């Protein structure tokens, strides 16, 4: 088990630590959240209560060494810091008053809902989509844009998330127009899987990764890349078939997790038409048809 | 961005544009078999591409055999319209190549946009004119140049014979237009009137007749009346 101490909570702020959140009020003696599980991803997100305008949070992996938050009254953030000297942290962490005004990660047992999330999402790879090399945890907030997005302004501030274009060249093989547009199985199999992603968990994992990007920080150009990694499977014809059934199970999850009264926003209604009742892979996506239909029927 | 009546005379600038049409490259007529059953034959059909400045005409000619051990054909229709338009552009130098190409069907832009993917600073985009250009084979000439073709091919027209010596491009378009409104309206009576006068020729190398400046304003009032008078028909007006 682990801990992520906090300095102070100097402002009002909504706290969530993976799937699960919090509040703190301005001032509140707070230090921070302790008995976290086993941590090979997690993330800790803000939302300010006196400005719910940038959402804003951290990934990091526990393993990769020793995470505290404090707040920076300057740039008027809680800020993540780590700490070379364990010792010290060993210190803080272990003090008995600190740790009573701690809150307990709260993990039930039968629940495995955060691993589905992010079995196929890798610190390695967050760490290319978000370039800051200084730092062994990833900053994302609500604004930042994609690098598609920024070819269509601050290249350091940008997710750098692999771009996805149905019509361009790299989609499109020259005297294959019609069948490359209609059967993505060209784009998908040799362009992404064998070129760019190398293999089906680095692919899925940027999808979870742009998943979560969008549920917990409202990052627009992370839900267009969620949808567009979906479309591109569901449009090809031919599909290895452990990913098509791996698909679902993604997707099942992230619909079950999903806020009932954000569907408005983080699905796109036509995107989940044509995969879930057009697509080659339709009868694919049995367990996700499902879910959505009875979660989401609205939507269809 | 859509093509529309405020920014119309836009059509007529220095920039090279070209509308395409796609309504008569899959033709077929529709019969009785044999078990009672009810089967298409396909017949031979055309690109209408035009440059709406010059009244260049880019006629290709879509032979029936492109369908043969083909499914689907309505959808590779727009597909092999694509395709056709792409090679065009590629076969002219670079200083005749179009700004922008106007297709008249919302349902051409993909199609034409995947195979344009070699051509970035080629803007494709759809009109909110309603255009007449279905009727393009109601023109003798072209239909009997499309009905007579064995193999594929691209026959070149100038759709508005002389008149840019005597009227604008502008002047010219509507005109066009009209004639063709008038031919998709009422066929066989927009045929009639412009054949009333036999002394009044075709030349061997125009499609319309030879009309005086002031013969063609009597023309074109025939024409807008049966348009109306056909709408008045229509809806009992
Ligand atoms: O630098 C470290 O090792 C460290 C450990 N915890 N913190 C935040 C914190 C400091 C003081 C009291 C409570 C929490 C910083």
């Amino acid at each position: 088990m682990n801990t992520v101490p906090f300095t102070s909570a100097p402002i009002e702020v909504t706290i969530g630590i993976d799937q699960y959140s919090f509040n703190v009020k301005e001032n509140q003696p707070f230090h921070g959240i302790k008995d976290i599980p086993i941590g090979h991803v997690h993330v800790i997100h803000f939302q300010h209560a006196d400005n719910s305008s940038m959402r804003y949070g951290y990934w990091f992996d526990c393993r990769m060494g020793n995470f505290y938050i404090q707040y920076d009254p300057k740039d008027g953030l809680y800020k993540m810091m780590e700490e070379r000297d364990g010792a010290k942290f060993e210190n803080i962490v272990h003090n008995f008053k600190e740790r009573q005004m701690m809150v307990s990660y709260p993990k039930i047992d039968e629940d495995d809902t955060w691993y589905n999330l992010t079995e196929f999402v890798q610190m390695d790879k967050i760490r290319k989509i978000v370039r800051k090399d200084e730092n062994q945890f990833s900053y994302v907030d609500s604004s930042m844009t994609t690098v598609q997005e920024n070819e269509l302004s601050d290249p350091a501030h940008s997710l750098n998330y692999t771009v996805i274009n149905f019509k361009s060249r790299e989609a499109i093989r020259p005297g294959h127009e019609m069948e490359d547009f209609l059967d993505k199985s060209y784009y998908l199999n040799t362009v992404m899987l064998q070129g760019i992603f190398k293999n089906s968990s680095n692919y899925f994992g940027e999808l979870q990764f742009a998943f979560l990007n969008a549920m917990f920080f409202g990052n627009y150009g992370s839900s267009l890349q969620w949808h567009a990694m979906i479309e591109l499977i569901c449009s090809s014809a031919t599909v290895p078939k452990h990913m098509l059934d791996k698909l679902d199970e993604i997707l099942y999850y992230q619909i079950k997790t999903l806020p009932e009264q954000y569907s408005d926003i983080l699905l796109n209604e036509r995107v989940w038409n044509i995969c879930l009742y057009s697509s080659f892979q339709k009868n694919s996506l049995h367990n996700t048809e499902k879910i959505m239909e009875n979660k989401y029927p609205e939507l269809l | 961005g859509a093509m529309n009546s405020s920014n119309y005379a836009e059509l007529f600038n220095n920039d090279i544009k070209l509308f395409v049409d796609d309504t008569n490259v899959y033709r077929v007529t529709v019969h009785k078999t044999f078990e009672g059953n009810v089967a298409t034959k396909a017949i031979n059909g055309c690109i209408f591409t035009l440059n709406p400045k010059t009244g260049h005409l880019f006629l290709k000619i879509i032979h029936t055999s492109v369908w043969a051990g083909q499914k689907r054909l309505s959808q590779l229709a727009k597909w092999k319209t694509a395709e056709e338009v792409s090679a065009l552009v590629r076969s002219l130098p670079k200083e005749e190549q179009p700004k922008q190409i106007i297709v008249t069907r919302k349902a051409m832009l993909d199609p034409l946009e995947v195979h344009m993917l070699d051509f970035p600073n080629i803007a494709i985009r759809p009109t909110e004119l309603r255009l007449p250009f279905s009727a393009a084979m109601s023109i003798d000439k072209l239909s009997d140049v499309v009905m007579k073709a064995t193999e594929p091919q691209m026959v070149l027209f100038n759709i508005y014979d002389d008149w840019l010596d005597r009227i604008s491009s502008y002047t010219a378009f509507s005109r066009l237009t009209l004639l063709l409104r008038a031919l998709k309206t009422n066929e066989e009576s927009a045929k009639m009137i412009l054949l009333s006068d036999p002394t009044i020729t075709i030349k061997s190398y125009h499609l319309w007749p030879s009309f005086t400046d002031e013969q063609w304003i009597t023309i074109e009032s025939q024409m807008r009346d049966l348009i109306l008078t056909e709408y008045g028909r229509k809806y009992n007006v």
